């Protein structure tokens, strides 16, 4: 019963922290994701348009 | 994105006056060109006649 106490209110707590910061982590990486994806565009169309002309 | 999409619309449109003052002019001194060597066909065949 105390490793389940550790389990509910020390592993748990420690879990959840852990959950809500990787989540936030998760949407800084999206958004790391997205702005990447949108220089991505903008090389992209450079590349394109300066060997166009 | 817009900036560089709608600059390479105006390069395309720079490109579209080059080609299109190009086209005129040659369509121009085509015609009369064409009007010319039908003039000399036409004088020949008047002289053969």
């Amino acid at each position: 019963e105390r490793s389940k106490l550790d389990l509910i209110e020390e592993v748990e707590p420690l879990v959840r922290t852990l959950g809500d910061k990787l989540r936030k982590s998760m949407g800084r990486m999206q958004r790391e994701l997205d702005t990447l994806q949108q220089t991505y565009e903008l090389n992209d169309l450079r590349l394109k348009k300066n060997i166009s002309m | 994105i817009e900036i560089e999409k709608m600059e390479k619309k105006i390069n395309d449109s720079n490109l579209l006056m080059k080609t299109k003052i190009s086209d005129a002019e040659e369509l121009v001194t085509s015609t009369e060109l064409k009007l010319e060597e039908l003039k000399v066909d036409l004088n020949r065949k008047r002289y053969k006649l």
